[PDB]
């Protein structure tokens, strides 16, 4: 928003800032029956016991599912691959 | 120093709305001079040197 | 100490600099862009790097990969820098003409 | 030299004002980030150099 002043302009910006973080626990890729599991727009989460995919900037699960991953990919290639089970 | 890891993550659980202001001058003071008067004034044999 | 003419140390000296350009590149490499815009969030650096490949439209498998090639070829590139500048006699004359 | 005038204060508050600029300068360019962040003591990322 602007505002006016003597010989000069003023600027009133508004900004996004996060804040109250936690820690996770993270994978690149899921594979199942033989297959590479990657994100589609977000990053894999572990609470420690089960798995969940989530968007970057704020902290909302999901459960996996083939509608917000693709394949693309074999299970020999990565590394730091996790399995687990991906819901139909 | 933060915790970095190779199988570990941070993501925020909430956010916050911030406003800051910005000042940066536009433009200054005009000013006319004119010679005869500021150097001689009234005199004419100064304007004429 | 010539005829009145003197010359003035600057405020910061070189090892303020270059602390604090160590802590630029420990923010960049151990939290991404996120420290630049609030607290500093940690993520393994590959997953930056493919965040970084999606952010200019190719997908994060091609990284996922590839992650031996891209490092080697990342590694040699910035091998080759300190002679490239060595090398070149005037590549710092823009640094050269202040003085 | 007193009966000139003041050009000698207009020189140092030029010369004045140019040095605390060239100061600013680098204030500016350098002092981005407002934490000293420090680097693990294991150098592994995956596989860089840096
Ligand atoms: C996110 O932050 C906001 C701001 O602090 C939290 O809202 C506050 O919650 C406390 C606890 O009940 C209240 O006492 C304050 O009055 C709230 N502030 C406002 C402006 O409403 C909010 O609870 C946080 N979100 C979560 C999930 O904890
Ligand atoms: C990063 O590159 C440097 C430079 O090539 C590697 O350090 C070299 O290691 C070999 C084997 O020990 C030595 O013979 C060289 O003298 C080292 N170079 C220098 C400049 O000292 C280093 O090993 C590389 N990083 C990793 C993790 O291997
Ligand atoms: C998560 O755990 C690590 C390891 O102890 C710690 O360094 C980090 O501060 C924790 N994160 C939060 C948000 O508490
Ligand atoms: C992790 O999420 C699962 C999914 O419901 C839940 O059952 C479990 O209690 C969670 N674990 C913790 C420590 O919150
Ligand atoms: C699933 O992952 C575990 C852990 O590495 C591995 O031992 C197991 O062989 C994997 N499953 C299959 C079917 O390969
Ligand atoms: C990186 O991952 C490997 C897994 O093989 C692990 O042994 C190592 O401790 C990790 N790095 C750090 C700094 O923990």
């Amino acid at each position: 928003f602007p505002q006016s002043a003597p010989h000069g302009v003023v600027f009133l910006h508004v900004t996004y800032v996060p804040a109250q973080e936690k820690n996770f626990t993270t994978a690149p890729a899921i594979c199942h029956d033989g297959k590479a599991h990657f994100p589609r727009e977000g990053v894999f989460v572990s609470n420690g016991t089960h798995w969940f995919v989530t968007q970057r900037n704020f902290y909302e699960p999901q459960i996996i599912t083939t509608d917000n991953t693709f394949v693309s990919g074999n299970c020999d290639v990565v590394i730091g691959i996790v399995n687990n089970t991906v819901y139909d | 120093s933060v915790a970095y890891s190779n199988n570990s993550i941070a993501i925020p659980t909430n956010f916050t709305i911030s406003v800051t202001t910005e000042i940066l001058p536009v433009s200054m003071t005009k000013t006319s001079v004119d010679c005869t008067m500021y150097i001689c004034g009234d005199s004419t044999e100064c304007s004429n040197l | 100490k010539f005829n009145g003419l003197t010359v003035l140390p600057p405020l910061l000296t070189d090892e303020m600099i270059a602390q604090y350009t160590s802590a630029l590149l420990a923010g960049t490499i151990t939290s991404g862009w996120t420290f630049g815009a609030g607290p500093a969030l940690q993520i393994p650096f590959p997953m930056q790097m493919a965040y970084r490949f999606n952010g200019i439209g190719v997908t994060q498998n091609v990284l996922y990969e590839n992650q031996k090639l891209i490092a080697n070829q990342f590694n040699s590139a910035i091998g080759k820098i300190q002679d490239s500048l060595s090398s070149t006699p005037s590549a710092l004359g823009k640094l050269q003409d202040v003085v | 030299l007193l009966q000139y005038g003041s050009f000698c204060t207009q020189l140092k508050r030029a010369l004045t004002g140019i040095a605390v600029e060239q100061d600013k300068n680098t204030q500016e360019v350098f002092a981005q980030v407002k934490q000293i962040y420090k680097t693990p003591p294991i150098k592994y990322f995956g596989g860089f150099n840096f």
